[PDB]
């Protein structure tokens, strides 16, 4: 579970799952958007945030053995720290969750 | 109205078209062939349109 | 010059308005003079503001629609991606009714948009203004406020906004009842419709048959095999050249037609069903399973299946009580529960599944330890036959694919040697 | 993968003596099935390596 | 001396796992069966039934 | 006069499209191609590349 705060545009850095991540969250028109980067190399730009579906879409991105991120509900920067969270799942349990998805 | 009960033979398929659709025979002519691939199909089968 | 290539291989980069505003100010300073006044009041400052707003707005608008044919997006475009397969929208109705009941005074008018309430406190509004006959009964038209599939409890209503000398908004069964669609599928259960459709489409005939016929209620087990030749590979299916063989086992099959509907839901468009050479399982009905024509605007078809041949097996046990007390009927119940398959890890005596006294002894061992088992032997015989002789018991019994075994409480006999 | 993408009765076929070398002699024995049955048939070949 | 003839089962059970089953029953580490003591009636039913 | 034999494959294209493409190639709309200047022999391989 990643710490967040109530600001319309921020960036949090952390070292989780034996990898170094940098994430960005910013409001764009109606929905949120996210920028994800690993090891200093950008991964993807502007992934829309939705409740229950993972942020990293593509196999060459999320893992041979890395993790992935899911928002429990739709993002709203006035609610962070109260009812809306961002969680990190390492490879084994993330693959288990993809199995559970269908 | 009567229907073609048997369609005798495994892996043989056809289709039946009414007058209400008023579908042009040009479409029927072009939708038989496999070089376009615009029709459901299954292995072993040959498909007609009428 | 201050332009950026914010569209790259990775995606779209959305800047912050401080940066674009600085770039626009630089552009206008280069246009006019390096010592210009750019504030809110001055006209060129208003031009700067207009230009910055336009640029940031267009960039954000492009960025929002960057990646859309992925099934994550929403709000219309996602609806098109859905209806490329199947999907409906709108569905925002309200249960407008007819034939109300109004008992009021004489020759008086009920003003429109009167408020009507019913027992769990839901608000309903009348539609058309109407007068009252001197007898004291007329009909109105109702509608709610929220666009929901509301259900009215059949009770006399209550008055929220009161007209003059007019009371008792009451029910009637003669009222036409309209069930409204209420915004059923907004954004996320469309994804679940996609998931279900993809899962349905993924399977083959064997997987689809197994899951679909397992989906009917009270079913126990289903064994499906495919001849793949005009010979005998596992069972003598030589009726047709390339049939599919279906055996369905059940504890009674409360719904005969349900299994036929399930079989119809899984048909492969090029294969027959008829199987067996009068030696396999006896089908429920000879020529056809008399289906229902088609749930989706279709005609009448036929489909065939068969059920396994029932059997019943006798088990003997010789046992020493040991150093504790064990009830015999308890042991018999344990064996029967193992036979039904209620113990986790073992599927049970399903269609085409043999039985051996080693498995019964294992069931006893798991269910009740602290017991010494001398000998356990098993036998089988066709359904209804009298008790066979002592010589008919064997260590293991092999069973045909269309055969199914049954064990009863009094069938088992124990000996406390 | 091959057994999971077919559904017909007997679509498997070795071509002839004029074809790519079969990978296995009689069959390919796809042991397990979703129905738990012990069905065993898979037939496929490999190409002929030419040179241009 | 114990011998058994087993089918392939439902899971990939290694043949080395079944050996450790009967050794515990002889040593009496299972819950319910006392073990191999004086006058212990070595039986195939008490053993091969308890391995499951 | 140029004649070309082509298989449509899975995405058929207009004959008029091919003729217009080759014709406006003949003057060299594409980068690096000067066209049918005086004394410049034309080759079917070059038209194949233009199609390519």
């Amino acid at each position: 579970k990643i710490p967040l705060t109530a600001v319309p545009n921020q960036a949090i850095s952390f070292n989780a799952g034996s990898s170094y991540w940098k994430i960005r969250l910013y409001q764009n028109m109606d929905m949120m958007n996210a920028d994800i980067s690993r090891d200093g190399v950008i991964v993807c730009h502007g992934v829309r945030c939705f409740g229950g579906i993972p942020l990293l879409q593509y196999s060459h991105q999320y893992r041979p053995d890395y993790g992935n991120f899911v928002f429990d509900r739709d993002a709203d920067w006035t609610l962070f720290g109260d009812g809306i969270n961002l969680f990190y799942l390492d490879g084994a349990e993330f693959a288990e969750y993809q199995a559970l998805a269908t | 109205a009567y229907i073609g009960l048997p369609t005798s033979g495994a892996f043989k398929l056809e289709y039946r078209v009414g007058p209400a659709l008023n579908l042009s025979p040009q479409l029927i002519n072009l939708m038989n062939d496999r070089a376009v691939g615009i029709m459901p199909t299954c292995a072993g089968c040959d498909v007609k349109v009428i | 010059m201050a332009n950026y290539n914010y569209i790259v291989d990775t995606g779209v980069i959305v800047a912050d308005t401080a940066d674009v505003l600085s770039d626009v100010e630089a552009e206008f300073r280069a246009a006019l003079g390096a010592n210009i006044n750019l504030a809110a009041s001055t006209p060129q400052g208003s031009l700067v503001a207009a230009e910055a707003i336009a640029r940031s707005s267009v960039m954000r608008n492009e960025a929002r629609i960057a990646n859309t044919i992925n099934p994550n997006v929403s709000f219309g475009t996602f609806l098109d991606a859905i209806c490329a397969l199947m999907g409906i929208e709108r569905g925002s109705d309200l249960s407008t009714f007819g034939y109300g009941v109004q008992v009021t005074g004489r020759s008086q008018t009920r003003i429109s948009t009167g408020s009507r309430v019913q027992t769990p406190a839901g608000a309903i509004f009348t539609v058309m203004s109407d007068v009252t006959i001197p007898a004291g009964g007329v009909a109105t038209i109702d509608i709610k406020s929220q666009e929901y599939g509301n259900i009215p409890l059949p009770v006399g209503n209550l008055i929220i906004i009161d007209g003059t000398i007019g009371w008792s908004g009451a029910k009637v069964i003669a009222s036409t009842r309209v069930d409204p669609g209420s915004r059923q599928m907004s954004d996320a259960e469309l994804k679940n419709a996609r998931v279900n459709r993809l899962a349905i489409q993924g399977r083959n005939s064997t997987m689809a048959i197994k899951a679909y016929v397992s989906a009917v209620p009270n079913v126990t087990s289903v064994n499906v095999i495919e001849n793949n030749t005009g010979a005998v590979q596992v069972v003598n299916g030589v009726s047709f050249t390339l049939p599919y063989a279906v055996w369905v086992c059940v504890a009674g099959n409360p719904d005969k037609q349900a299994v036929a509907d399930a079989l119809w839901a899984a048909h492969n468009g090029g294969t027959p069903w008829d199987y067996g050479a009068t030696n396999n399982g006896v089908p429920v009905d000879g020529p056809n399973g008399v289906p229902v024509r088609d749930p989706a605007s279709g005609r009448k078809y036929v489909v065939k299946w068969t059920t396994p041949i029932m059997y019943d097996g006798y088990v003997n046990v010789t046992v020493q009580q040991g150093s504790s007390s064990v009830a015999p009927e308890a042991i018999q119940n344990a064996v029967v529960n193992y036979a039904q398959g209620k113990v986790e890890g073992e599927e049970g005596l399903v269609v085409g599944a043999s039985l051996s006294a080693f498995e019964v002894a294992g069931a006893i061992a798991r269910e009740i330890p602290g017991i010494y088992i001398k000998l356990c032997q098993v036998a089988c015989v066709a359904a209804g036959s009298p008790a066979p002789a002592p010589g008919d018991f064997t260590s293991e019994y092999v069973m045909s694919a269309f055969g199914q075994a049954t064990i009863s409480v009094g069938n088992v006999r124990v000996t406390f040697v």
